[PDB]
């Protein structure tokens, strides 16, 4: 991040969302709770948007 | 060494030292209304 801070104008944004998960095998445990714990509210913001 | 005593009633001479008193100045004001503002800009950059 260091690499690539705005240096030095004002500061404004656009903010993308790349969380890879919800992912279904007989294996999940609490890796993938801790995940797609995120993607679940996600979809939620996709209601709420 | 014919050079002070009847020779300045001539030029040449004459304006010199005056202007190494004088040249000075032209040039210090000359350095930095070049380098200032170009300052302000990456300082108007930071502000911001």
């Amino acid at each position: 991040n260091e690499t690539l801070d705005t240096k030095q104008k004002r500061q404004y944004f656009i903010g993308v969302l790349d969380i890879a998960g919800f992912e279904i095998f007989d294996y999940n445990g609490f890796e993938q709770l801790c995940i797609n714990f995120t993607n679940e509210k996600l979809q939620q913001f996709f209601n709420h948007h | 060494k014919l050079y002070i005593k009847v020779k300045p009633l001539l030029t040449m001479a004459k304006v010199e030292d005056e202007l190494k008193a004088l040249e000075e100045k032209l040039k210090k004001a000359l350095e930095s209304l070049e380098k200032e503002e170009k300052v302000r800009k990456d300082i108007e950059v930071q502000n911001v």
